[PDB]
C-alpha cells in the first residue's frame, strides 16, 4: 500500500543517480505532521546513502538526509518540512550489486 | 530588600486587609492600579486534549465548460494540517490558619485573594499574548516577523511604515486588526481559572524547616491555561512604525500618513462571512495620538457608538478597545 | 514542557560538542511512534548538526544523526529504532559560536 | 540538560500507554512478561510482638546401667528458644495531577499502575522468599547451605545429589518440597499487598534540598509485612541436580539422574506430626524435563491410548504446584 | 509491559525514593484483495438458468 | 482484507526440524523422535489467561508421519488388538489441524 | 531496623579512629530491659573491638565494651545502664579491611 506513488525497481542498477522514478509526487503545498517509508532487503555490496529535494518541478535545492551501511532489511523515518515537488530516492554510490530492490512511501509499518 | 523576596503574607496584611475597626474583615474592598485590556474573545476545547490538528484548503481549480456532449477529465481537492498547542502556568498561595481569625472570617482572604489575584493573573496572559516563541514555551504569535513573502506569506498582513527606528534600544509599537471566531484553545478540561479549589486542610511547611516543622496553614493553589488558535490566517493585519519622533511631526500635516488604517479595514474581509465579534487594537499612547491626526482636519470618524453597555468606541462601528502593547519593540516585523 | 528530559543550555561553545550531561534517560526500551524536538535561538557562524547515540549505560554505540547550516531557527524530526541510552545530542563543529542548543518535546509548529 | 534517571512518569509513559480512538483504558488490557509463581501460603500472626519464641531441645541423655546399688545420679533434660524476625517493605507511586488529566480520566491510568506494581511486587517477594540473608534485613532462608552435617543440622533434610564444580560455580538449578504449617509469621495487620488507599495533595518535589518545590499531585502506595518460621528443621528437601550436560543425556538414560525425586519423599515422618498439607516445588524447565523423561520409565507406565500422560500433579500423589527459581547457584551437597 | 522493577525495604523512616511502570506500543499493518468477475449477459441465458453457473 | 494480530505473544509455539529422514531413523526407534512436542507444550502459559481453546497445525505429510513415528515409541504404549491406533486426534487431548504448508523452507532457523 | 539511630558505613580503612558517628542518639534516660545489634560482611585480620560511652555532647567517660577476632558476620547483644548519649560504637584499631561497618537496633537472631 499503496499506488501513487512508485514502486520497485528504481533501482540503482549497479551504483548510479537514483534520480528514479516518474509520475508522481506534484509540487504544491506544505506537510508537517504524519508518515513516509522506505526500506529493503537483497543488496550485495558497499556503501548507501539516500536523499531528498525539491523545487519547481526540476531543480534543485533543498534535503533532509540518511546513511545506511552493509546489510539486507533495513528502513529509518520521516521528513520534517518541505518545499513542494519531493523527487527522490537519490541513493549512491560506489560498487555494484544490482536487483537491489527499494519503494518509497508512504504508510506501512513493522513489528 | 535583600533578605529573600518576602515570603508569606505575614501580620502586614492583616493590618492593611483589611477591618480598619469595622464590621467585618475585609472593608469590599479594594481596587487594582494595573493597567487593563480586553479579553474577551472566546474559548473551545480542542481535539485531542492537546494542539488541535487544523484543516486550511489551498489551491481546488477548475471548472471546464460543457462543449458538445465532452465533460472528459476530473479533478480533486487537497489540504494539510497545522495548528499550535498550549502552555501552563498556575501558582499557589499561602497563609497562617491560625491567623485568618481576626476577626473570624475566611470569605476576607479567600474572596479578596482570588479576585486580585485573579487581576495579576490576567496581567501576564494579556502580557504574554502579544510574544513568545523560543522560551520555555507558551505560545505564540510573532510568527508574523517576515518582512517580504516567500520565506513565509507576508503581504495581507503587511502594510508597514517607512521608517522605524531601531538603533539602540528602540521601539515603535504596532497596531492590530483581528476578528476573533479563530478561537483559543483549551484541554478539555475547564477554562475558567477555577481555582476554585483549596486542598488545603494541613500544613506543611516553612523554608525547611527553618529546622522547625511549621505548623497549619491555609493552601489553595489557581491554575490558569489557555492557547490561540488561527483557523485561518488570513484575517489578522498588522503594520511596524513609527514611532514618536515623526508623529510628532504632524500635528495634523504630513510627515507619516494616517491613511494605511484603511488598508487595515480591506486587506480583510475574507469569510468571515457573517460572521461574530471582530475588534481593532491598539495600545494607548497610539489611540489618543490617532485622534489628535485625525480630527484636526481632512479625515472624518465616521460615527460613535452606544454598543452593547458598556460604552463607547467609536469607527467603524466595529469596537476598538485598548490594550498593554507598551510602546517599545524592535524593527524585525518590519516589512 | 517538560523537565526530564532535556534542558537548555549547554551552551555549544566554539569547539566542542554537547553530548553531556542526561544521566541517565534510562536503559531499558525501544521506541517507535511519537514526537520529539529541538531549536534555539542566536547562532552565529556557519555549519552546525546534531546526532544521538546509545549503549547501556555509557558509550558507545549506533546512531543516526542529522544535518544543517547556518540560520536562526530550525527543527526536524524523530527517530527509528534505539536500543536505550540516547546521549543525544551531539553538535559540531567549527567557525566561532557561542550560545544556545536545544531540548526535546511536544510541538511546537508555527501560527 | 536533564541529569537524572527519570524518577517520577515522563510523559513517554502516558504516551505509550495512550489513548487513541477515545479512549478508556486499554483493551482489557497490556499482558506479558512477568513470570508467575505460587505460595500461596499459609499465614498466622505470631505470639508477641515479634519473635514467636517455640523450644524444640538438644538431646536428651542418658540413662546408666543400674549395677545393683550405686550408680544413678540425677537427670536434666534441657531446651533452648529460637523464634526469629520479619521486615517490611514499600513502594509508592506519584503522577502529576496536570499530565494524567492530558488526556482525560485518570482512573484508567492509576488502575494500570496499581496493577503493574502489584505483578512486579509479588515477583519481587518471590524472589527473596529464597536467597539472600547477609544484609540490611528482612529475612532469611538459605540456611540449609552446608553439604555435609556435624558441622550443622543439614544432612537428612537435604538428599541432595553430586557434580557441578568446586571452582566453577556454573550452574545446575535446584528443587525444593516442604509443609505448610510451618506457617508464614506476620505483625498485627492484614496479610499481603492491602494497598487498598487513596491521597491527593502536594509535593513533595525538587531534591536537595531543592531550593523550593511546590506542586500538586494524586498518589498513594502499597506496603507489605512478612516473615517466614522455621518451627521445625525438617518436612524440608533440598537437591543439587544436574547440569545440563548430564540433564540433555537423561533424555531416557541413566548415568546423572532424577531417582532423588523418591528420596527426599521418604525422608520424612518422626512424629512430629504436623500437619495437613504437602507440596513439592519446581522452577519450570526441571518440569517439563521430569515429564519428559518420565514418560518413558522401561517400568510402572505402559499407558492406554493415549500418551503424554497428562501433566505431573500427583507423585504420590502431595500435588506439585511451580515456582519461579533459577538456573544458577552453587554446589553444597550430600559430602 | 517492559519491566516492573521494583520495591525496597522500609526501615521504620528510611523510606526515599517512589517509583513507577511503563510500557511502548507495537502494532503492524493489514490487507486487502480482490479481483472481479465477468460473464456475457446473453451466454448466462445459454442455454437458460444462469443462477447455478454463477454458483458454480 | 485481513491482518493477524500479536495482541499478545506467548501463545506461538514452533519447532525446525527435520528433514523427514532424522524421522525415518525414529520410524519406531527413540533417538531424535519428535517427543520434542511436549516441550513446545510446556513452553507457554503465564497466565496470560484465555482466550478459550488451542489447537496445533500440520502439513498433512508431518501429520502421518507423526502418526506412524507414535504408535511405536520404545516407551509406554499399550494397544491391545489392533493397530494403527485410533486416528491420532489427540496430544493432549488438544485437537490437530491440517494445513498447506510448504515442503522446502530449507534451514532457516540460524542461517 | 532502624533509621535513628546509625547505619553503615562509617567505616573501616587500612587505619581508622572510631569514635564517629551520628548524633543524635540523645541525652537523657536509664533503662533496664530489652535489646540491640550488631553486626556486617566481609572482616581482614585480627584486632578490633567496640565500646560505648556517655556524656552530654562530648566527653570522656564510661564503657561496656566488648572484642572479635576475623570472621564475615558477629554480634553481641544489648547494653546496659548509662549516664546518657552513647556515642557508642567506638571500634578500633589495624588490619586493613575496607569492608563496610555495622549498625544497630532489635533482632532477630539466626534460625
Amino acid at each position: 500500500m499503496k499506488t501513487v506513488n512508485m514502486k520497485t525497481g528504481t533501482d540503482s542498477f549497479v551504483g548510479e543517480d537514483g534520480k528514479p522514478e516518474t509520475k508522481d509526487q506534484y509540487p504544491w503545498g506544505l506537510r508537517i505532521t504524519l508518515d513516509n517509508e522506505s526500506l529493503q532487503r537483497l543488496g550485495l555490496n558497499a556503501k548507501s546513502l539516500p536523499a531528498v529535494g525539491d523545487s519547481v518541478s526540476v531543480m534543485a535545492m533543498a534535503n533532509v538526509c540518511s546513511v545506511s551501511t552493509r546489510t539486507t532489511d533495513h528502513g529509518e523515518d520521516n521528513y520534517v518540512e518541505l518545499q513542494i515537488t519531493d523527487i527522490g530516492l537519490a541513493p549512491q554510490k560506489r560498487d555494484d550489486a544490482k536487483e537491489l530492490k527499494d519503494a518509497f512511501y508512504p504508510d506501512g509499518e513493522d513489528d | 530588600m535583600a533578605l529573600i523576596g518576602q515570603t508569606l503574607p505575614s501580620l502586614l496584611d492583616i493590618y492593611n486587609r483589611t477591618d480598619k475597626n469595622g464590621r467585618i474583615a475585609r472593608i469590599v474592598e479594594q481596587l487594582a492600579k494595573t493597567n487593563d485590556i480586553l479579553t474577551d474573545a472566546i474559548y473551545v476545547p480542542c481535539n485531542d486534549g492537546s494542539k488541535h490538528k487544523t484543516t486550511i484548503r489551498a489551491g481546488i481549480p477548475e471548472p471546464v465548460w460543457r462543449r458538445y456532449n465532452q465533460g472528459v477529465q476530473p479533478t480533486k481537492t487537497q489540504t494539510v494540517p497545522v495548528t499550535d498547542t498550549t502552555g501552563m502556568l498556575y501558582d499557589l498561595g499561602f497563609v497562617d490558619k491560625a491567623l485568618a481569625d481576626r476577626s473570624n472570617n475566611a470569605a476576607a482572604f479567600r474572596v479578596s485573594e482570588n479576585m486580585g489575584k485573579l487581576q495579576g493573573f490576567n496581567n501576564k496572559v494579556a502580557r504574554y499574548s502579544i510574544y513568545g516563541n523560543t522560551d520555555a514555551e507558551p505560545e505564540a504569535f510573532m510568527g508574523l516577523a517576515p518582512r517580504f513573502n516567500t520565506l513565509s506569506t507576508s503581504k495581507a498582513a503587511s502594510a508597514e511604515n517607512v521608517f522605524s527606528a531601531g538603533g539602540s534600544g528602540s521601539t515603535n509599537t504596532s497596531i492590530w486588526f483581528m476578528s476573533w471566531g479563530e478561537n483559543t484553545a483549551h484541554m478539555i478540561y475547564p477554562e475558567g481559572m477555577v481555582a476554585g479549589f483549596q486542598h488545603e486542610d494541613l500544613g506543611d511547611d516553612l523554608v525547611s524547616d527553618g529546622n522547625g516543622g511549621q505548623f497549619r496553614a491555609y493552601r489553595d493553589e489557581f491554575k490558569w491555561d489557555i492557547g490561540l488558535s488561527v483557523r485561518d490566517w488570513r484575517s489578522i493585519s498588522r503594520i511596524c512604525n513609527i514611532d514618536v519622533t515623526t508623529l510628532t511631526k504632524d500635528a495634523s500635516t504630513g510627515a507619516d500618513l494616517i491613511s494605511m488604517m484603511v488598508d487595515a479595514y480591506y486587506a480583510r474581509d475574507v469569510a468571515m462571512l457573517g460572521d461574530g465579534k471582530e475588534v481593532i487594537y491598539a495600545n494607548k499612547t497610539i489611540h489618543a495620538w490617532l485622534h489628535k491626526q485625525a480630527m484636526n482636519a481632512k479625515n472624518v470618524n465616521l460615527t460613535i457608538e452606544e454598543y452593547g453597555g458598556k460604552k463607547i468606541v467609536s469607527f467603524l462601528g466595529i469596537p476598538i478597545r485598548r490594550v498593554d502593547a507598551i510602546l517599545n519593540t524592535e524593527s524585525a516585523v518590519t516589512a
